[PDB]
C-alpha cells in the first residue's frame, strides 16, 4: 500500500530512496550517486532478463555518520521490499568505504560522498531504571 | 503513538515507538505479603515473597503476566491502552498457544486498537542495521543462537541454552561463599547480581588469567555491602562468566556459547555461512561482560576454517537492542498495515497471529 512499493521494480533501471524520519523517500534522479554520509539509502537495481523476467538486487547503503534509526530502517525496508517482490531480490549490505564492485558499477561516472544529511527520527529519552538494591534493613527483615 | 514492550525473564523494558530508548526498565516480578509489581515489589521485598511470570523467556503464569502488563500501561507508561497500538516481543520458538494467549489478552483484557508480536533476536539484528547474521541473545533466564537470513530466522538452526544471567549470579554466590562470605537471603542475591555487573569480566585466556591471579594481587577488587562491610573479589571476577564458555563449571554437559554459535552456523546452508561468521551480533544483559567480544572472536576463529572472516558486533546499548529494534519497526511508515487490528481479531480470533506475525 505504500506508494513507493507500488513503483518499485516495475521496469528495468535503477531506483534510489533515502531513509528520512522512518520513511522511504525517493532521491531526485539528477542526484543519483551523490550520497550523504550522515544518511542511509535503499537502492533497487532491476535487470531485464532474456526470458522476460525481472531480476532484482537490493542494496542498503549505510553512511559512516548515519544514525541508528536510519540504518535499522534501511535494513527493515530492504526486507519488506524483498517480500513485496515475492522474495525474489538478493539483499546486499553496503557500508561506506567497502561497497561491492557490482554496487559501484551502477554509477557510470563514479559514486561520490558528501558530508551531512537529514536529522534522526528518534526522540531522545532518559531511561529510568527502577530496580533498587536492598538496604541493611530490608535484608534483616527477610532473615527473621 | 505506538507502544513497545519487551518482556524478559528478569526485566521489562517498556516505552514509546520512535524514542531512542525505553522510558522504564523494571523487574518482571509480582510480590505478595494484596500484591505489588515491579519496582515497588522490589523495594518492599522485606515483607513480600516474589514470583516471576516468565521463566527461560517463556510466559508461564498468565495471571501474574496480566498484572505486569497492567503495571506497564497504567503505572510506568501512564497511558490508556485502548488508545495505543502495542508491539510485544517473544522468544525464538515460543509455543504457538502462547502467541495466541498474548494476542487474546491484549485485545480482550486491555482493549488495544492494534497489536503485533516480534521475535527478540530478530529485532536485535535490525537494530544493528543488518538483515543477515547470527545473534547471540543472552538475558537473565535464557541464551539463544539465532541465525537469520534476509530478514528471517532459520528455525531448524536455532540453539537454546538454559545458562544465563541468573545461573551466573548463583555461581558467583557459590564461589564467593567458598571464599568465606555468606548470602543467606533472596535479597542478598540482588547484591551478588550487582557485584557481577560491576566487577566481573571475561578473560581472553582463562588459564593464563588464573596464573596471574595466583602470582599477583593486581586483579583483586573491593566491593562495599549494604551494611558497610567491604569484601574482596579475586579470580571469581573472571571465573563467574567463564561458565558461558565452560558450562561444566555448574555441572552442565552442554557446549559453551562459542561452540553453540559454531554448531548453529553449521546447521545452515554452506552458501550463507560466510555471511553468518562476518555478522555475529551480541544482545542482552549477559553479553555485557568486558572482554566477551574479544573472547568470542578468538574462540570462533579457532573453530572456523582459517580463511573465514569473523566479526563480533557488540554495541554499547545492547541491553536495549531488542527494544530499540521494536521502536524502529513500529515507527516505519510501512508498518501501518502490518498490525493486527481489533477488527481483524474480532473476525478471525487469536489464530490470526500465526498469519500476520512471523
Ligand atoms: N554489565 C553487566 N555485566 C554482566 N551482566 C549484566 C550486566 N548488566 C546486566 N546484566 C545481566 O543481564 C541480565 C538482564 O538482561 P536482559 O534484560 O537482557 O534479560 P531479560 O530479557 O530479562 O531475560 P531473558 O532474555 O533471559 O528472558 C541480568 O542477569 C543482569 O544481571
Ligand atoms: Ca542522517
Ligand atoms: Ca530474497
Ligand atoms: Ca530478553
Amino acid at each position: 500500500e505504500h506508494p513507493e512499493f507500488l513503483k518499485a521494480g516495475k521496469e528495468p533501471g535503477l531506483q534510489i530512496w533515502r531513509v528520512e524520519k522512518f520513511d522511504l523517500v525517493p532521491v531526485p534522479t539528477n542526484l543519483y550517486g551523490d550520497f550523504f554520509t550522515g544518511d542511509a539509502y535503499v537502492i533497487l537495481k532491476t535487470v531485464q532478463l532474456r526470458n522476460g523476467n525481472l531480476q532484482y538486487d537490493l542494496h542498503y547503503w549505510l553512511g559512516n555518520e548515519c544514525s541508528q534509526d536510519e540504518s535499522g530502517a534501511a535494513a527493515i525496508f530492504t526486507v519488506q521490499l524483498d517480500d513485496y517482490l515475492n522474495g525474489r531480490a538478493v539483499q546486499h549490505r553496503e557500508v561506506q568505504g567497502f561497497e561491492s564492485a557490482t554496487f559501484l558499477g551502477y554509477f557510470k561516472s563514479g559514486l561520490k560522498y558528501k558530508k551531512g544529511g537529514v536529522a534522526s527520527g528518534f526522540k531522545h529519552v532518559e531511561t529510568q531504571e527502577k530496580n533498587p538494591l536492598p538496604s541493611k534493613e530490608t535484608i534483616e527483615q527477610e532473615k527473621q | 503513538t505506538a507502544l513497545v514492550c519487551d518482556n524478559g525473564s528478569g526485566l521489562v523494558k517498556a516505552g514509546f515507538a520512535g524514542d531512542d530508548a525505553p522510558r522504564a526498565v523494571f523487574p518482571s516480578i509480582v510480590g505478595r505479603p494484596d500484591s505489588y509489581v515491579g519496582d515497588e515489589a522490589q523495594s518492599k521485598r522485606g515483607i513480600l515473597t516474589l514470583k516471576y511470570p516468565i521463566e527461560h523467556g517463556i510466559i508461564t503464569n498468565w495471571d501474574d503476566m496480566e498484572k505486569i502488563w497492567h503495571h506497564t500501561f497504567y503505572n510506568e507508561l501512564r497511558v490508556a491502552p485502548e488508545e495505543h497500538p502495542t508491539l510485544l516481543t517473544e522468544a525464538p520458538l515460543n509455543p504457538k498457544a502462547n502467541r495466541e494467549k498474548m494476542t487474546q489478552i491484549m485485545f480482550e483484557t486491555f482493549n488495544v486498537p492494534a497489536m503485533y508480536v516480534a521475535i527478540q533476536a530478530v529485532l536485535s539484528l535490525y537494530a544493528s542495521g543488518r538483515t543477515t547474521g547470527i545473534v547471540l541473545d543472552s538475558g537473565d533466564g535464557v541464551t539463544h543462537n539465532v541465525p537469520i537470513y534476509e530478514g528471517y530466522a532459520l528455525p531448524h538452526a536455532i540453539m537454546r541454552l538454559d545458562l544465563a544471567g541468573r545461573d551466573l549470579t548463583d555461581y558467583l554466590m557459590k564461589i564467593l561463599t567458598e571464599r568465606g562470605y555468606s548470602f543467606v537471603t533472596t535479597a542478598e542475591r540482588e547484591i551478588v547480581r550487582d557485584i557481577k555487573e560491576k566487577l566481573c569480566y571475561v578473560a581472553l585466556d582463562f588459564e593464563n588469567e588464573m596464573a596471574t591471579a595466583a602470582s599477583s594481587s593486581s586483579l583483586e577488587k573491593s566491593y562495599e555491602l549494604p551494611d558497610g562491610q567491604v569484601i574482596t573479589i579475586g579470580n571469581e571476577r573472571f571465573r563467574c562468566p567463564e561458565t558461558l564458555f565452560q558450562p561444566s563449571f555448574i555441572g552442565m554437559e552442554s557446549a559453551g556459547i562459542h561452540e553453540t554459535t559454531y554448531n548453529s552456523i553449521m546447521k545452515c546452508d554452506i552458501d550463507i555461512r560466510k555471511d553468518l561468521y562476518a555478522n555475529n551480533v551480541m544482545s542482552g544483559g549477559t553479553t555485557m561482560y568486558p572482554g566477551i567480544a574479544d573472547r568470542m572472536q578468538k574462540e570462533i576463529t579457532a573453530l572456523a576454517p582459517s580463511t573465514m572472516k569473523i566479526k563480533i558486533i557488540a554495541p554499547p546499548e545492547r541491553k536495549y537492542s531488542v527494544w530499540i529494534g521494536g521502536s524502529i519497526l513500529a515507527s516505519l511508515s510501512t508498518f501501518q498495515q502490518m498490525w493486527i487490528t481489533k477488527q481483524e481479531y474480532d473476525e478471525a480470533g487469536p489464530s490470526i497471529v500465526h498469519r500476520k506475525c512471523f
